[PDB]
RNA sequence: GGGGGGAACCUGGGGAACUGAAACAUCUCAGUACCCAGAGGAGAGGAAAGAGAAAUCGACUCCCUGAGUAGCGGCGAGCGA
RNA sequence: UGGUUCGUGGAGCCAUGGGGGAAUCUGGGCGGACCACCGCCUAAGGCUAAGUACUCCGGGUGACCGAUAGCGCACCAGUAC
RNA sequence: GGGGGUUGUGGCGUGCCUAUUGAAGCAUGAGCCGGCGACUCACGGUCGUGGGCGAGCUUAAGCCGUUGAGGCGGAGGCGUAGGGAAACCGAGUCCGAACAGGGCGCAAGCGCGCAAAGUCCGCGGCCGUGGACCCGAAACCGGGC
RNA sequence: GCUGGGGCUAGGAGUGAAAAGCUAACCGAGCCCGGAGAUAGCUGGUUCUCCCCGAAAUGACUUUAGGGUCAGCCUCAGGCG
RNA sequence: GUGGAGCCUGGGAGUGAGGGCGCGAGCGAUAACGUCCGCGUCCGAGCGCGGGAACAACCGAGACCGCCAGCUAAGGCCCCC
RNA sequence: GCCCCAGGCGGUAGGGGAGCGUUCCCGAUGCCGAUGAAGGCCGACCCGCGAGGGCGGCUGGAGGUAAGGGAAGUGC
RNA sequence: UGCCCGGUGCCGGAAGGUCAAGGGGAGGGGUGCAAGCCCCGAACCGAAGCCCCGGUGAACGGCGGCCGUAACUAUAACGGUCCUAAGGUAGCGAAAUUCCUUGUCGGGUAAGUUCCGACCUGCACGAAAAGCGUAACGACCGGAGCGCUGUCUCGGCGAGGGACCCGGUGAAAUUGAACUGGCCGUGAAGAUGCGGCCUACCCGUGGCAGGACGAAAAGACCCCGUGGAGCUUUACUGCAGCC
RNA sequence: UGAAAUACCACCCUGGCGCGGCUGGGGGCCUAACCCUCGGAUGGGGGGACAGCGCUUGGCGGGCAGUUUGACUGGGGCGGUCGCCUCCUAAAAGGUAACGGAGGCGCCCAAAGGUCCCCUCAGGCGGGACGGAAAUCCGCCGGAGAGCGCAAGGGUAGAAGGGGGCCUGACUGCGAGGCCUGCAAGCCGAGCAGGGGCGAAAGCCGGGCCUAGUGAACCGGUGGUCCCGUGUGGAAGGGCCAU
């Protein structure tokens, strides 16, 4: 008896890193995601790999706009 | 018999003033046609090793 | 990488220093690539000839 | 040791000249010093006196470094920081380079 | 005049491996163990075709320091003036 | 090829197994490839105390042992066996 | 002279050591007694600490002395400036075009003392080289029998 | 053929009508001494008392899987609060 | 929320063979005192104590010591008891 | 403020702290010792939590060694 | 003592390819003011060895597969095809080799997985690691038969030497201590030692060996150790040796 | 006169020729050396600088030596796997094992990159010469079920999808900050400066819709560097940058 299966890639540690109502400095990774489960918004940047991060400082503000996808905002202090 | 400094470490690391441990960022000796200018760039600078590893290395360089 | 997709440098046509390394599919592009790249030595954009890596 | 794997000291890259046979090349060494330490003296100060001062180690040529409050002194060093000449010449002290 | 002996101590010829490298061949162990020859109360070395950077020293031997430094090294282990 | 830190390295220096193979100071060797310059020294003969190593041995001393220790052996021990 | 010895009865109660998830274990060791028997030393490093001195600290070899007496000895080492591959510069240095930006740095206390950088030494922990806690191989090699 | 006496061949060597036998009662490489206190990531053992605290048996990587380096978890000293 | 709480800085560790039970899963045969994981607990190290007859992890409960005192836990209250 | 207050005190690996004892150095040209050392046997006696220490009795016949420190071939 | 020289080994080969040291020095470089000095160095010449060409089996060794096919069936003398260097010849063949298998048949036996003779469908015989046969020989291994038997049915007695008793001398292995019972359970899963029962007056002597995971030998079988050792080779490297 | 003008006279090259020298290779011969043999040995004989013996060249070389010959593992072996991506396992944070359940990667694109501008799919129906089930065309219905280079997933048309314009930012020096993490690695990146691309600008552009397409250090090569250059200047050689 042999096996074709048995291999699995490494855990990537995706997900949201800072939550709403949480102070962040600019440059902090907000969401480490594949594709855009959250879209960048107010004061929120997104690198080449869809990584959302703080553009300016302040507080994180998640906001779902229904059909318009889930956005993130960095509301300044 | 006095200790002997680990010359293999002497050729890789410098110990700063604050007891930190410094050596060049690895991974840019070759295979670079596809690496990013960010990659070669930031790998082009020194850095401070992790705390414990740096400590051991300090043990290796007694007369430094 | 492949024997058909080779590596290559990009010498500056003027400072003559290989400032960039990239690759091509020599099958598709049998011509020496040439691209205006910023020559840091010349400190200005300049046509770079594809030089054999 | 790391249980047989490549040690972290060895995964790192060699950097810089490591010298080769017949080895290192004797050239003049400059044990740089600071004006703030020279303040303990009076008038003129020499390399030898600094040696007796426990400051200028033997076999070293003394440079001055622009630290501390200058003093209107006639110091005779093998070299100076430019700041050393600035403070010293400005503080009335006499920067006297010798050879 | 020699022969042979003499505990250790010295050269001079020969000269290991175990062991370390967490394997192992380069390497290290070590020119060590040991063998042989020779002496002597010592031996060796010893009066620069030297050192090596100062126009500097000035046969040789040994102690400390230089210095674990310069360096050598599957640039590893280590060795190391 | 060996020694030198020198594991062939840019490999000098000392030595020498082969093969070539000098000259006598304007001759030579060396300062780490090599070239020029600048300097050091005079190879291919020999000898040389001292200061150093050791303890067969005599003596002195021990935060040395005290007969299961101390030397294998305090005694008729390198013995009986 | 209140204790001491024995235990008849009743209750309770699975030797010790190691090694183990797990031993009363039918796993290991020990017949018992007596004696020997195993974490040290040196030299380096590092941490702490008791003291000395302190931008100083401090000697080695040796010398001189006594013959249990210490002193001399500053050669030398550590520290006082870092950064850089290095030349080199210098509280800056490196990368860099940059004065950009970053990396490694620099800023010591209190009220003349208190302190204290550091450094010497003792002590102790740990580490490195040494046989390195003690015993144990099978083995290898040299010289001989 | 067997046997006595006299001798020769020995250690990676001898001898062997050959079994890998024998080579001084254990020979797939003799014995003694020496290297040597080889190495042993393995086994066993590791000795007076009292007190405080108090684990792990996980991750990563490993010629690594019964061993190790880092982190996890313990303790101690100091500091912060 | 003042706790053998927490953090930081240093020294020293051991540990890196775990196991049972519950729950959620994989594998297995919806077998295993099976194996492999996650959460938790206990043992380990608590084979100290009561019950479960006996029994490491099931129930109770954390053993500084003494007392010929009292109240309860699980569990029992017909005799052993 | 030596005593009281509160809390804590199962424990392997392991970390830390605190003591006991053995040989030897200083104390010591000292002190104890033939009226008996060390050592041995014994104690139901006293001290300590313990490691142990005294003290006593008999044997023993000649060394032992304090407080307070130091150093280990130190505890089976 | 058949075939295969395809690969390996060997023997032979002046063609040819390759091929080191060496030679050679186009050229190139450092240095010097130059002389000069120093160093790289291509072409080409340049050995075995190797490749290459041959031969070589009592040299290493190797010696096929599928499909169809004849007067019932069956089979296949026969043909087709693919591959190989070649397709195993003589001879033997369920064998010291036959897995299926105690094959089938015959003998032998009342009954024979063994023996013997054939069968061949030889998993996987086979020709100098020789094939087949073979008289004599064998402390060789099989099978069968006769004789004789205490081997046995199935045992019995007897004799001697011990064992037993006495007097003398008098060990050893081993041993945690022992005040050491059975069952049913539990317990690291097989209990004198734990629990419930039951049973048992103290101690002996001669015996049997069920247990005390009895003793003996730090399991040799298994695994592990980055343990060793011996041996092999077209493992690596090196060396003797040889060219 | 030719692209050159002539005799004659030189530097010379052109290949050949032969004379010599310095040569090298092969032959053939000889004899003292060297090697036997001659009882004679300051001599015979024989072979013959073709041997032997040095140094180095290369080669063959289990004759010999030193050695290697992995791990995981429901014992080991045999088989399988070893690295990274995707999904479940995985218990609604992340991480999470099994020789658990499924597939991938070891690249590719000079455009499949940047930017501006333009468009929106699959599919279904009806009509439509070849011509169809399915070519191209038309209308109608469609939120995405299409496509997005390739595994899966996530994402996505208010584009990341298709087309065109230009362009090369598939930038240099950097980098606030973070995620992830034992470490090392890995990942995101504002912003700044140099100098550019597209665009009116706003703006974006430090490769690719993303998650795989890869490998530490050492050793060395190549180019720049001009940093060190062993008494000095050079150089050898290194360092550093790129690779
Ligand atoms: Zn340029």
């Amino acid at each position: 008896g042999s096996t074709r299966n048995g291999r699995d890639s490494q855990a990537k540690r995706l997900g949201v890193k800072r939550y709403e109502g949480q102070v962040v400095r600019a440059g902090n990774i907000l969401v480490r995601q594949r594709g855009t489960r959250f879209k960048p918004g107010k004061n929120v940047g997104m690198g080449r790999d869809f990584t959302l991060f703080a553009l300016v400082d302040g507080v994180v503000e998640f906001q779902d706009r229904g059909r318009l996808g889930r956005y993130v905002h960095v509301r300044p202090l | 018999p006095k200790m002997k400094t680990h010359k293999g470490a002497k050729k890789r690391v410098k110990i700063t003033a604050s007891g930190k441990v410094v050596a060049m960022k690895t991974g840019k000796r070759h295979l670079n046609w596809q690496k990013s200018g960010k990659e070669i760039r930031q790998k082009g600078r020194k850095f401070v090793l992790a705390k414990p590893e740096a400590e051991r290395i300090k043990l290796l360089l007694p007369y430094e | 990488a492949s024997e058909v997709r080779i590596k290559l440098l990009l010498e500056c046509t003027e400072c003559k220093r290989r400032n960039y390394a990239t690759e091509k599919n020599k099958r598709n592009t049998p011509n020496k690539l040439e691209l205006r790249k910023y020559c840091p030595w010349c400190r200005k954009h300049t046509v770079h000839r594809e030089v054999k890596i | 040791f790391e249980g047989g794997r490549s040690t972290t000291l060895m995964r790192l890259p060699k950097r810089g000249m490591q010298g080769q046979v017949p080895g290192e090349i004797k050239r003049p060494r400059y044990q740089g010093v600071n004006l703030k330490d020279l303040a303990r003296f009076e008038g003129e100060v020499t390399p030898e006196l600094l040696v007796r001062a426990g400051l200028l180690k033997k076999g070293y040529r003394l440079k001055i470094l622009g630290e501390g409050e200058a003093k209107p002194l006639k110091v005779v060093a093998h070299a100076f920081s430019k700041s050393a000449l600035e403070k010293l010449k400005a503080a009335g002290g006499e920067p006297v380079l010798l050879e």
